């Protein structure tokens, strides 16, 4: 832990604070992720138990690599590979420009690509966002951040309710399911997909019930052929506003008629239904596809 | 679902890799079987106490066993690495795991807050992190989906049965937890229904009933004596109703084999 020089704050990527770091002897560049474990607590974090145990299976080029784990009395260390920014500012730099295409079509593709080997290897990671998501100087896009990740079950049980970000948090998860299990991710990438073609967040709400009414308004509200059960769920209100669907050209202007193929089977309210990253994968907007370069 | 295979192949990679050492015990100078079986009984009841689930149980009892496989361990100690254990498995698999102060107190004070704490790092450095281990249990709710219709007594019969198996590692450590699953399963199904382990799972497993039989042989004996057994904990669990009070049900006397 004396071989590291540190060169920055990167930020603070959820439960920990993120460095940017060189090993001296070596010269790698590495991103350092401190845990600290204050004195008399609650032991290592379950968040960092499992991140660790998680990520060490985890190994995809389309997986963010972790190297090490130094793991002290006083703290405790995450020891990534390191990448030149997040998808987050990314988009921001893009935001007049526009992100390419190709490389939009890139991204998504190997996005799909990562997380189908996470759920084939039975995790679901539950905070896909731009922001956990990074890329490097030769057009990679890699999945980041296992703390709110998790090994699932066949068939699942209840888990965490409190999981996903907001704005890309599925309406399963929101309408109070019992059950909740890859098709979450998906969701989230459609989110994404969605907000890398337009340059903003497709569903930026502020309360659940706001979350929920922005995907009504845009999708159709939700019924029992669209989505059998439904009007069954927890969280589900009889009184909802009954909105229509929004066509996809409205929706997503600047996509192909493939490229609304594939969101809206990312964006399908039946989990059931909804697109698996395999199959997803095998979809006809895929068969165009190359790895170009980030225009920074 | 588009990934039950896939999760199926990786998980009987994995049991392989995240197996012990078959024989450690005749290796470690003060503690023995009996030993390790009067603590995971102990640990059944504590799961039982904090409303853990089945699996937080096995992964603890993998944990161990691994921990044991390469650390000597003195009697006085073993609990300790149980309790760090448990506390990691928790941690792993639970929504709400019991906070450490909970995990102090169920061990009367055997141990302070500090001793647990440098317990579940020497635990986590030994297991190199690799915390995410196949049990029974995981095997036993995938082999479930081949029962037409569904039978809750035969379910709870077969993790009763997966459940016992925990307690003797002589002659359990010998045994894959996809095989115990599979025994179980069908002593479970026999028992209820009077079927047998299916076409469909000979097929997905590659097992068929006769290389089930010498972990069917050793379940069976267990089973028959369940009630004669020292630990009982695992049978006062299975009384209660949620559990179809399967504990209860009468063995049957010959398997047919
Ligand atoms: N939340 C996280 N979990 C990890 O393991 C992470 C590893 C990691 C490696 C490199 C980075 C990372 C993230 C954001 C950024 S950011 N916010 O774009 O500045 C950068 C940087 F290079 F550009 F500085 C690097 O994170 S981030």
């Amino acid at each position: 832990m004396e071989n590291f020089q540190k060169v920055e704050k990167i930020g603070e990527g959820t439960y920990g604070v993120v460095y940017k770091a060189r090993n001296k002897l070596t010269g790698e560049v590495v991103a350092l992720k401190k845990i600290r474990l204050d004195t008399e607590t609650e032991g290592v974090p379950s968040t960092a138990i499992r991140e660790i145990s998680l990520l060490k299976e985890l190994n995809h080029p389309n997986i963010v690599k972790l190297l090490d784990v130094i793991h002290t009395e006083n703290k405790l260390y995450l020891v990534f590979e390191f990448l030149h920014q997040d998808l987050k500012k990314f988009m921001d730099a893009s935001a007049l420009t526009g992100i390419p295409l190709p490389l939009i079509k890139s991204y998504l593709f190997q996005l799909l690509q990562g997380l189908a080997f996470c759920h084939s290897h039975r995790v679901l990671h539950r905070d896909l966002k731009p922001q956990n998501l990074l890329i490097n100087t030769e057009g990679a896009i890699k999945l980041a951040d296992f703390g709110l990740a998790r090994a699932f079950g066949v068939p699942v049980r209840t888990y965490t309710h409190e999981v996903v970000t907001l704005w890309y948090r599925a309406p399963e998860i929101l309408l109070g399911c019992k059950y909740y299990s890859t098709a979450v991710d998906i969701w989230s990438l459609g989110c994404i997909f969605a907000e890398m073609v337009t340059r903003r967040a497709l569903f930026p709400g502020d309360s659940e019930i706001d979350q929920l009414f922005r995907i009504f308004r845009t999708l159709g509200t939700p019924d029992e052929v669209v989505w059998p059960g439904v009007t069954s769920m927890p969280d589900y209100k009889p009184s909802f506003p009954k909105w229509a669907r929004q066509d996809f050209s409205k929706v997503v202007p600047p996509l192909d008629e493939d490229g609304r193929s594939l969101l809206s089977q990312m964006l399908h309210y039946d989990p059931n239904k909804r697109i698996s990253a395999k199959a997803a994968l095998a979809h006809p907007f895929f068969q165009d596809v190359t790895k170009p370069v980030p225009h920074l | 679902p588009d990934y039950h295979e896939d999760i199926h192949t990786y998980l009987r990679e994995m049991e392989v890799k995240c197996k012990p050492k078959v024989g450690y015990m005749k290796k470690q100078p003060d503690i023995t079987n009996s030993m390790r079986a009067i603590l995971v009984d102990w640990l059944v009841e504590v799961g039982e106490e904090y409303k853990l689930q089945n699996e937080t149980l096995h992964l603890a009892v993998n944990y161990i066993d691994r921990f044991l496989s390469s650390m000597s361990v003195l009697r006085g100690k073993l609990q300790l690495v149980g309790t760090a254990a448990m506390l990691l498995a928790s941690k792993f698999e639970e929504i709400y795991p019991p906070e450490v102060a909970e995990f102090v107190y169920i061990t009367d004070d055997t141990y302070t807050k500090k001793q647990v704490l440098r317990m579940e790092h020497l635990v986590l450095k030994v297991l190199t992190f690799d915390l995410a281990a196949p049990t029974v249990n995981q095997f036993l709710t995938q082999y479930f989906l081949h029962q037409q219709p569904a039978n809750c007594k035969v379910e709870s019969l077969a993790m009763f049965l997966g459940e016992l198996s925990l307690i003797d590692a002589d002659p359990y450590l010998k045994y894959l937890p996809s095989v115990i699953a599979g025994a179980a399963f069908h002593l479970a199904l026999y028992t209820v229904t009077g079927q047998s382990w299916p076409e469909s799972l000979i097929r997905k497993t590659g097992y068929t009933l006769e290389s089930l039989k010498p972990c069917l042989m050793d379940l069976h004996q267990t089973y028959l004596k369940a009630p004669q057994h020292a630990q009982q904990s695992i049978r006062e669990k299975y009384k209660n109703s949620k559990y179809h009070g399967v504990s209860l049900l009468n063995p049957p006397e010959t398997l047919n084999l």
